[PDB]
């Protein structure tokens, strides 16, 4: 439950770590276990270097639309304003 | 600015003054302002209630 | 209404709100806040 | 279940059937009560502390002599577990001053962020906390005061460093100041990050996050809401 | 204090000139700046017995202009008189830091790529100064803004019509609320 | 260039009893018959019209029937009664034409500056809208023939005058002044959603048998030039409104910043003084 | 195309309109003179920017092809119609 804390709390909104890093926060230097959460967990083992993806969080817009959702929300709210009093 | 006289925003670190103003808002100010007069007319009206309740 | 467990159980005070709000924060001190000037 | 040891709070857990017409308006106030201090005995905090506020708002008047007084004092116990409660005094019966003659200096010491003071009221007060019997506070409440300092300072400024702020609160090394940061990403209140060569925070505030369409979504439920009790009014007006 | 005009001296007043202390002492925080203008400026009735006091004159023309150092000056010479004058022992903490913050809004409200340097013209070495005082003044729920240490960012900011007029409707109406909810269940049992 | 006209349906009533007469006098089924009036504006109001014994032969559909001692001698009648109201145009049951159409514009065009083929519905089943007008038009070709006379779609409506509803209101009897926001907006909902629909239906009509079995109007200059109309946004995936959609934050702005500050206050509005007249009456009931 | 990026780079312009950089200016203010589109162009990009066009004369395989864009419109607005009437379906009242 530390490693696989790590595993989360590794870079959960890090810039980037090193191989030093691994070394402190981790332990047992380099093990075919940190090379395995390399390859395990969809990881790019950068040139002496590390990053959780290109962009770390897969580019958050949502839909880019707002709006109709919220217009069948419009719907039944005025819907329920509806049959009341 | 503090005389509005000019309404904008000035700079160091670039060096780039920018004027630009937008306040009156009436939809925004008049209503809640009146709503927190009407606040205060339902707790003079809370009196009624703990006058019919005790 | 005492039908619970309980039947076991602006002066210098609300000035004392915003002074615990002050509690931590300067005391008088007054030199130190007239000295911070001529160090420099 | 409370008076005695805690076990069969998992039956509320599996058979919440807890819901009447919530007849006599002070029994389900302090039902709530009850059971909030039961979710602050498990582990919350917000639905918690505010069961705890319904309670509190749901207090049904003043005319039983200081029995809101020592029950509250248990009550806000969460608050001052949230780190963000000022000084209580406002509900402060004189009656009641000699004996939160520890609780006034606790919430001091929840303002101050002294460590010896931390354990000096509690070097001072540990009968009253056992009086109180709830060291689940105490077993955060340092946990507390670091997540004060945090939400303070980490709202302050945009890129502070972290070896200001823990040399600032006595940290004496960068990695447990990277495992407080660390954590308090993980705890979520700020997107602070570290500028990784030996530590040294890069990070930003959060203005322009945004103040429109997100509103309107907590509008929904601001006037369904009072539908809701436009609706109850309705059901209230058929009763005479 | 607005009046001054049957006050010269009463047997009551054994110093009007205590009333024009109390009086600076006052509006220099609560008056706004057309009302300062419109006071010490627009008339001179208070300004011929405080023109017997020109560092009082000198102080809120300064306050009209913003310049800082003699603020210090000034304010240390009010904060001397309000330890030295009485009904003020209990109260002069508040004092301070907010004449401070009554001139550091419109200070901020000049422009916002701000510093701590064309500032510390202003206050000397105003820069670890600024720490304690300008943070614990965001953490007193006071001075909306933003500020960075190396980037050295400075924000002035809120717009009115944002969020919190919005939102005080149902601030007060929720512990209203439930408070006239309950009040209205005494009623069935 | 006729945009709408205001209508009285009194002399539709005449249109209803004409529709008696054809069904009892023999052979002719449609109605047919003349429409007077006064070209006031743009906009125009019709006051009375009246219905030719009409016939027309199945072969060589141009056989008309238009009688003088029908036309000139009601027309001093009509004449007699007003001097205002006088000829306007004409008017046949159906909704497409007859041939003869044209002719019977051109017999009354000699009396009238624009002499106007309203085309009436007698049984009203329609999806789009009631009766509807035609201008004398030159329009030729682009080819560049003897001169084009087909009275093409200049449009009317079904306009309200003044008072007649000592009549008609008081012969309603049913109907109901919806405050609008009151299931009225989803009558429309229904009427101009399913009924332009199906309009379109119409309109997949033309673009599939003008494609199959259809020619020279095929593309005649209005297909195409018109389908830019319908490239104002047709296009595939979501058709990405990128900039609409933060104006529509913009505009949901309004609507539900109202909703909140203003419905707020209207849970003020019923909830305290409801509290106020309901407690009173619960326990002042005693 | 009838796709978006109507915020066109100059790019196919250059290419394959034998024109220039200098002159691409030229070509569509000479279109705000002919009046047949009248383009909001980018110019801190240099993109040619779609606005509304005349857009053909005859396109009969689209004129049959339509379909994907008139009986869309057509049952899709048509659909969500009933998806409107069909959520707010029992207030009919």
């Amino acid at each position: 439950t530390i490693r696989d804390e790590i595993a989360g709390c590794i870079e959960k909104a890090y810039e980037k770590i090193l191989f030093t890093e691994a070394t402190r926060i981790l332990f047992f230097n380099t093990p075919k276990k940190m090379t395995d959460y390399a390859k395990k967990r969809g990881w790019v083992l950068g040139p002496n270097n590390y990053y959780s993806f290109a962009s770390q969080q897969q580019k958050p817009e949502d839909t880019t639309i707002p709006s109709t959702e919220l217009a069948k929300q419009v719907i039944e709210y005025a819907r329920q304003l509806e049959m009341i009093v | 600015i503090l005389d509005k006289k000019f309404h904008g925003i000035l700079d160091q670190g670039e060096g780039v003054l920018i004027i630009f103003d937008e306040p009156p808002v009436d939809k925004t100010y008049e209503a809640a302002l009146e709503t927190i007069q009407n606040m205060s007319k339902v707790v003079d009206s809370l009196y009624n209630k703990a006058k019919k309740l005790t | 209404m005492s039908e619970k467990k309980q039947p076991v159980d602006e002066d210098n005070w609300d000035d004392d709100n915003v002074e615990d709000d002050f509690s931590n924060q300067l005391r008088a001190e007054l030199e130190k806040h007239g000295y911070k000037m001529e160090t420099s | 279940y409370l008076h005695y040891s805690l076990y069969d709070q998992a039956e509320k857990l599996v058979s919440k059937s807890v819901f009447p017409e919530q007849a006599n308006n002070n029994e389900w106030a302090r039902y709530l009560y009850y059971t909030g201090r039961i979710k602050a005995i498990q582990l919350e905090y917000s639905e918690a502390r505010r069961t705890m506020t319904n309670a509190l708002r749901k207090a049904p008047q003043h005319t039983a002599v200081g029995f809101k007084q020592t029950v509250h004092k248990l009550l806000i116990v969460v608050e001052l577990l949230l780190g963000e409660i000022p000084d209580r005094l406002q509900f402060r019966q004189p009656s009641l001053k000699r004996s939160l003659m520890p609780y006034f200096l606790l919430t001091q010491a929840v303002r101050t962020g002294n460590l010896a003071k931390f354990n000096q009221v509690l070097d001072q007060f540990g009968e009253k906390f056992q009086a109180d019997g709830t060291y689940t506070l105490i077993i955060r409440l340092r946990h507390n005061v670091i997540k004060t300092g945090v939400r303070m300072i980490s709202l302050s400024y945009s890129r502070i460093s972290l070896a200001d702020i823990a040399q600032k609160l006595q940290l004496d090394s960068p990695e447990d100041a990277e495992f407080i940061v660390a954590k308090a990403i993980r705890d979520g209140v700020i997107e602070a990050s570290i500028n990784h060569e030996k530590g040294y925070v890069q990070s930003k505030e959060m203005i322009d996050i945004y103040s429109t369409r997100e509103p309107q979504l907590a509008f929904h439920q601001r006037i369904s809401f009072c539908l809701d009790i436009h609706n109850m009014s309705v059901k209230a007006m058929r009763f005479p | 204090f607005l009046d001054t005009v049957s006050t010269f001296t009463s047997y009551e007043l054994m110093d009007y000139k205590t009333f024009v202390t109390y009086t600076v002492y006052v509006s220099m925080i609560a008056l706004e700046r057309p009302d300062l203008r419109e006071k010490v400026i627009k008339g001179a009735e208070i300004l011929e017995v405080l023109h017997s006091l020109p560092a009082v004159r000198q102080y809120l023309f300064s306050l009209y202009e913003c310049r800082y150092s003699v603020f210090f000056q000034s304010l240390a010479v009010v904060e001397q008189e309000m330890k030295k004058d009485w009904l003020f022992a209990p109260h002069y903490r508040y004092y301070v830091r907010e004449m401070r913050i009554h001139a550091y809004s419109q200070l901020l409200e000049s422009y916002r790529s701000l510093t701590l340097g064309y500032m510390a013209e202003a206050f000397g070495v105003g820069v670890e100064f600024i720490d304690q005082e300008l943070s614990r003044f965001i953490a007193a729920g006071r001075l909306h803004c933003k500020i960075d240490k190396v980037n050295e960012i400075v924000e002035t900011n809120r717009p009115d019509s944002k969020n919190w007029q919005y939102q005080e409707t149902i601030k007060k109406g929720d512990l209203l609320l439930n408070r006239v909810q309950k009040l209205s269940r005494v009623i069935n049992m | 260039a006729v945009q709408k006209v205001v209508v009285h349906p009194l002399v539709l009533l005449s249109v209803v009893d004409h529709f008696n007469r054809i069904g009892k006098v023999g052979n002719q089924k449609r109605v047919v018959g003349v429409l007077l009036g006064s070209w006031q504006k743009k906009v125009l109001d019709v006051s009375n019209s009246f219905a030719v014994p009409f016939d027309e032969d199945d072969k060589d559909d141009s056989v008309w029937f238009l009688d003088h001692d029908y036309l000139e001698n009601m027309y001093g009648m009509f004449k007699k009664v007003n001097a205002r109201e006088r000829i306007v145009g004409w008017y046949h049951t159906g909704p497409k034409l007859h041939k003869n159409d044209i002719a019977i514009n051109e017999l009354m065009k000699r009396y009238c500056p624009n002499s106007v083929l309203v085309i009436i519905d007698v049984k009203p089943k329609d999806l789009g809208l009631p009766t509807e007008a035609y201008i004398s038009v030159e329009e030729v070709h682009d080819d560049g023939t003897p001169t084009s006379k087909t009275f093409e779609h200049v449009t009317s409506e079904i306009g309200a005058e003044e008072a007649e509803e000592v009549g008609v209101e008081h012969l309603l009897r049913d109907i109901k002044d919806t405050t609008v926001g009151t299931l009225s907006q989803r009558i429309t909902n229904q009427v101009h959603g399913l009924k332009g629909l199906n309009s379109k239906l119409l309109d997949i009509r033309s673009y599939l048998e003008k494609v199959a079995t259809g020619k020279l109007p095929i593309n005649h200059q209005i297909i195409y030039q018109l389908q830019d109309v319908f490239n104002l946004l047709p296009d595939v995936s979501l058709q990405e409104f990128v900039k609409a959609f933060y104006l529509k934050t913009n505009d949901q702005m309004v609507v539900v910043y109202l909703a909140s500050l203003i419905r707020s206050v209207v849970a003020l509005h019923n909830l305290i003084n409801n509290k106020i007249a309901n407690r009173d009456a619960e326990k002042k009931e005693g | 195309r009838p796709a978006n990026h109507r915020q066109l780079t100059f790019e196919e312009i250059a290419k394959s309109a034998k024109i220039t950089v200098n002159e691409v200016e030229l070509l569509v203010m000479k279109a705000l003179s002919v009046g047949l589109v009248k383009g909001s162009i980018d110019e801190v990009d240099k993109r040619v920017h779609m606005t509304w066009v005349q857009p053909r004369v005859l396109d009969l395989q689209q004129i049959k092809g339509m379909k994907d864009r008139l009986e869309f419109w057509c049952t899709d607005v048509k659909s969500m119609e009933m998806l409107v009437e069909h959520q707010a379906h029992d207030i009919l009242t």
